[PDB]
């Protein structure tokens, strides 16, 4: 075998061609921007989550 | 079914026993995800 996956059909493991190891993948962090505010009718200040 | 301080979770027996029977056989996508994390 050379690379895994998983039931969700993506690639999570590989063999690296120099050495003979085992390494897992986990894609780059990530999310959605979330602002909050108390209404532009009483303040300005927001608080990003 | 009366919540008791000796456990840390303010649950009761059958509270325990109802979370520990309902799980998933790793056939989805929510224990991949929402359950701890890894995305
Ligand atoms: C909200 O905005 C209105 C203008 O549309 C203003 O008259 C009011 O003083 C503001 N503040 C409130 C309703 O607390
Ligand atoms: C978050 O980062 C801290 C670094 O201080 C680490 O100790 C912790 O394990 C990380 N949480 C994870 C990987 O879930």
């Amino acid at each position: 075998q050379q690379f895994g996956r998983d039931i969700a059909d993506t690639t999570d493991a590989v063999r690296d061609p120099q050495t003979l190891e085992i390494l897992d993948i986990t894609p780059c962090s990530f999310g959605g921007v979330s602002v909050i505010t108390p209404g532009t009718n009483t303040s300005n200040q927001v608080a990003v989550l | 079914i009366l919540p008791d301080p000796s456990k840390p979770s303010k649950r009761s027996f059958i509270e325990d026993l109802l979370f520990n029977k309902v799980t998933l056989a790793d056939a989805g996508f929510i224990k991949q995800y929402g359950d701890c994390c890894a995305q």
